């Protein structure tokens, strides 16, 4: 259908600069995505081969920033994106053909990475899935297509016990996705200041040290529920003080369940 | 009647494209998501009268209901792609929806509407067109709903029951209150339209306008009947 | 007062000026009763109350003082428009054609007067047609204060360059109606029959005259031009349009020696096809105002030859017809509608928006489910000019998208002359379509003035021969049509 020639992730965005806080967690899943690429004697000579990958799970928070890093921070070509939505749909059985499809467009772009977003929609009879996953670890192991091929798992619920426990074959670092901080916003808002027009009379930091619990994706309701909240009256100029009851209702009203 | 404020907000709401450009295409606005309506009492023509300003200059697309999706067997999507594609061939036009109500006549609805929740957020497109979307109950609506579609704005229309009732019947009186606003359950603007210019044609008709309360619960009931 | 409208009688408008002043608004009944009067009875109105009028007071109103008088100051005071026009499309001009269709936004008026003075050169750069339209465009801006109009105008009056002078006194010609003061400078030097200043000038003067105007001196005065039969087309085209736009609303027309000598003359050489085009505008203008005329029938004996005069017969055939009962017209107009003569359609047929320009309901018919170019120009012409309902921009939807630049540039002009959030969202259509040089200047003209009267009926027709040189468009953005 249209994903297939739509699962190019064409138009690049938040970039390494803009990270949300990430110390150590953005080496641990960073010198496996963009280090490998441009060092890959140094993985082969040193010694048995390259690393696969890494796990992403917990709660969702800041989730596909770091997969929009590494879209981003790309050095010659955007690599392919997978999804778990595409799966589960009617007709059975199209699984085999779509990863037969994929692998083979991955092969023809010279075993480029993919990730592989939802694993929970088709994770948690499952005998398709089990096709899919096991012709994925099978043909993945394999070094005949090449050993720099890294894959991305990212989920919400840990339900997932087959991929749990099929996973300590090939993957490793069964860690957290990210934890948020309190400095490190203001450098996505600096990647926001992309986005819609914001007013210029609007300060970063009043912004930013006024909203205590606020996770990447509650930020990314600050912008975006901003921005909308600022579009229910179809207004032209966004100040601050014309949403600052999106802000605290956006950080409080949510922060009372939550 | 009396929904004034409701109607001028979701006027200059419904007003921003095509409208004032002066400021429009300078600023950056163009919002590609639209507007979410609801209401309880629904029937179509309250929410139709709320997102009827954009059929003063535009080209107006209506689509009620899922009813040609479940009357065939498990197209899907195929459809909501072919309104994208001609709506981005017919990028000044309105995307309005009405009477969303798949369960209130399963687990494909759940699919084709995230789907349709997916396709209709802009993922390939930029602003093209606007989305109007509308129901009668909004605890119909699944939980996946929230993010990606409502992300706009939603009207939170109130069921008095015993003011506009009271309003609107007070309007018709103008030219025994509780029988009225007790026994009516749901009311729109066809009423008092319907009834009125029913009631000036057929005073065209007699040459005289007195209603006696006899006669308006004859008319009444002719629409209890009906229905 | 519409009883005079359709008598185009004095004793009438006598009567109801001392019935109506014997009971004492009275502006606004002398602004419609300036504009509801042709031109016959209000000479013949102003002769004789110019003879007594008992209180001279209906003179002072029945002038070119009462009917703008109230206007101008209303129109500066109650109305307030932005500048964001002026500048923005008086600023997107380049090309030496869109800066035309910049002439037509400085000349196109009905408050701000900025890009009327926005410095200096912008008439040098431009050509000889825009420095016509450009000097005359400060006439078409002050329609009023003739003594600001003389101290304006003056400073472009025998300059160094030709059309400068001329468009000046164009200019004078289109700034007033009533003064007639400045007819004499410029009458005066018209005898010299080969080639010279007072040529252009006779172009402004003789066509602003016109404007301005059974008159018998300023014809004698035209006897010479007439007999000129200079090669520039305009001298005639004004000439014959100012001499009919005279002689509108004549009782039964006539067959005088000045259409007489004007067909003799027109027979006498047979070049230039055009002199034959533009010829028939001032014979059907003389055409108009009668009754019970047989000029049809004599123009039918006399004028029959080639299918040169017999496009101008059956323009006489146009102007015989402006409206009754007479359904063997419209059998007949079924019947000739499918001649091979590639013109008489295009005339013969635009004759509907006039024959039945009362009567919409039956104006609409199957003329856009035709082949030809030339028919759908027939419908698109016939669409007009009124109230412009969904219909009307119901066949702009099919008519607005055409490939050829005849109908592509002629649809932007009735599509903003039928209706004057649909003003400038068809304009965003062309924008579509075309984002050539004359849909642009079109296209621009449309997006500034987008925001039976013999007035708003003559200047048009003359516009329905806009497929030529840049000749004609000297002459095509001065029309008096606009309100």
């Amino acid at each position: 259908p249209t994903v297939t020639m739509m699962q190019v992730e064409e138009k690049p965005d938040v970039t390494y600069s803009d990270v949300g806080g990430c110390k150590e967690q953005i080496e641990k899943l960073r010198e496996v995505v963009e280090t490998p690429l441009l060092h890959p004697e140094r993985f082969v000579n040193l010694g048995i081969e390259p690393p696969k990958g890494v796990l992403l799970f917990g709660p969702p928070g800041t989730g596909k920033t770091l997969c929009a890093r590494a879209v981003a921070n790309r050095t010659d070509a955007c690599f392919i994106r997978v999804i778990g939505s595409e799966l589960v749909q009617k007709y059975v059985g199209e699984g085999a053909r779509m990863v037969r499809e994929l692998f083979e467009m991955a092969r023809t772009k010279k075993a480029c990475l993919i990730f592989f977003d939802e694993i929970d929609a088709i994770g948690g009879g499952d005998n398709e899935v089990q096709r899919t996953m096991l012709e994925l670890i099978n043909q993945l192991d394999g070094f005949d297509p090449r050993g720099n091929i890294k894959v991305l798992m990212a989920t919400n619920r840990p339900d997932t016990l087959d991929p749990a426990l099929m996973r300590p074959g090939r993957l490793d670092r069964k860690i957290e996705f990210s934890l948020p901080d309190l400095e490190g916003r203001t450098h996505i808002f600096k990647i926001h200041a992309r986005s819609m027009s914001v007013e210029r009379d609007i300060r970063f930091e009043l912004l930013a040290r006024l909203c205590p619990n606020s996770t990447g994706a509650e930020i990314r309701s600050v912008c975006t529920e901003a921005g909308m909240f600022a579009i229910r009256a179809r207004r032209k100029i966004a100040t601050e003080k014309d949403f600052l009851e999106a802000v605290n209702k956006v950080i409080k009203s949510y922060a009372k369940f939550s | 009647g009396g929904l004034d404020n409701q109607i001028q907000e979701i006027k200059e709401s419904v007003e921003l494209p095509l409208t004032h450009p002066e400021y429009y295409e300078e600023m950056g606005i163009k919002p590609p998501k639209g507007v979410i309506l609801y209401g309880p009492p629904g029937t179509g023509k309250t929410l139709l009268a709320k997102a009827v300003a954009n059929q003063t200059s535009a080209t107006f697309l209506r689509v009620v209901g899922s009813e040609l999706i479940q009357k065939y067997l498990g197209d899907g999507p195929k459809l909501v792609r072919e309104l994208f594609r001609v709506a981005e061939e017919h990028a000044p036009s309105i995307v309005f929806i009405d009477e969303i109500d798949a369960i209130g006549t399963e687990r494909e609805i759940q699919r084709t509407m995230l789907e349709l929740l997916n396709q209709l957020d802009g993922f390939d497109s930029r602003g093209d067109v606007k989305v109007i979307m509308a129901t009668n109950r909004i605890e119909t609506l699944d939980p996946a709903l929230i993010r990606p579609g409502r992300i706009d704005r939603k009207i939170e229309f109130p069921l008095p029951d015993e003011k506009t009732k009271k309003r609107i019947f007070q309007i018709h009186t103008s030219r025994t209150l509780d029988d009225l606003i007790m026994a009516k359950d749901d009311l729109s603007g066809a009423d008092i339209k319907a009834i009125c210019t029913e009631a000036g044609l057929m005073a065209l008709r007699e040459r005289r306008m007195k209603v006696t309360n006899e006669d308006f619960k004859k008319s009444k009931e002719n629409v209890l009947y009906k229905k | 007062l519409r009883l005079a409208l359709m008598l185009n009688d004095m004793e009438l408008v006598e009567d109801i000026f001392t019935s109506c002043k014997d009971v004492v608004m009275l502006g606004r009944h002398g602004v419609f009763l300036e504009l509801s009067e042709d031109v016959e009875e209000y000479e013949d109105l102003t002769e004789i109350m110019s003879n007594v009028q008992l209180n001279s007071n209906f003179l002072a109103l029945a002038r070119e003082l009462d009917i703008m008088e109230p206007k101008v100051p209303d129109d500066i005071y109650k109305t307030h428009l932005e500048n964001n026009r002026f500048g923005g499309s008086g600023s997107q001009v380049d090309s030496a054609r869109m800066n035309l269709a910049s002439s037509f936004v400085n000349g196109f008026v009905n408050q701000d007067k900025l890009l009327t003075d926005d410095g200096n050169k912008w008439l040098y750069k431009n050509k000889d047609h825009g420095m016509l339209s450009a000097a005359a465009s400060l006439g078409m801006i002050l329609l009023w204060d003739v003594d600001g109009g003389l101290t304006q105008i003056d400073k472009y009056l025998y300059s160094s360059e030709d059309y400068i002078k001329s468009g000046a006194l164009l200019a004078c010609g289109i700034v007033n109606s009533g003064v007639r003061n400045e007819c004499d400078p410029a009458l005066a030097l018209l005898s010299d029959y080969v080639l010279h200043n007072s040529n252009t000038m006779r172009l402004g003067s003789i066509f602003g005259l016109g404007l301005a105007y059974n008159r018998e001196d300023v014809l004698t005065l035209l006897l010479p031009v007439m007999g000129d039969s200079k090669s520039s087309m305009e001298v005639a085209g004004v000439t014959a349009l100012a001499c009919g736009m005279i002689a509108v609303g004549s009782c039964n027309g006539d067959v005088t020696s000045t259409i007489l000598q004007t067909i003799m003359e027109k027979s006498e050489t047979e070049l230039k096809d055009t002199y034959a085009r533009w010829l028939p505008l001032g014979l059907g203008l003389n055409h108009l105002g009668k009754g019970e005329a047989i000029e049809a029938i004599l123009a039918a004996l006399e004028v029959v030859s080639e299918p040169f005069r017999s496009f101008a017969n059956t323009l006489v055939d146009v102007c015989a017809y402006a409206g009754s009962g007479n359904v063997l017209k419209v059998q007949q107009l079924l019947h000739i509608c499918s001649e091979h003569f590639d013109s008489k359609e295009k005339e013969e047929d635009k004759d509907k928006k006039e024959k039945k320009d009362k009567d919409k309901k039956e104006a609409p018919a199957d003329m856009g489910a035709h082949q030809g170019v030339a028919v759908l120009g027939i419908a698109l012409i016939a669409m007009g000019e009124e109230i412009g309902a969904e219909m009307a921009l119901r066949t702009f939807g099919h008519l607005l998208r055409y490939g050829e630049p005849t109908l592509r540039r002629a649809v932007p002009l009735a599509l903003a002359l039928i209706s004057v959030s649909h003003d400038a969202d068809p304009e965003v259509s062309y924008n579509s379509i075309f984002a050539a040089r004359l849909a642009a200047m079109l296209r621009q003209l449309a997006q500034y003035h987008a925001k039976k009267g013999t007035l708003t009926l003559c200047p048009y027709h003359s516009d329905r021969q806009l497929m030529s040189q840049v000749a004609v468009a000297g002459l095509l953005t001065v029309l008096v049509s606009f309100l």
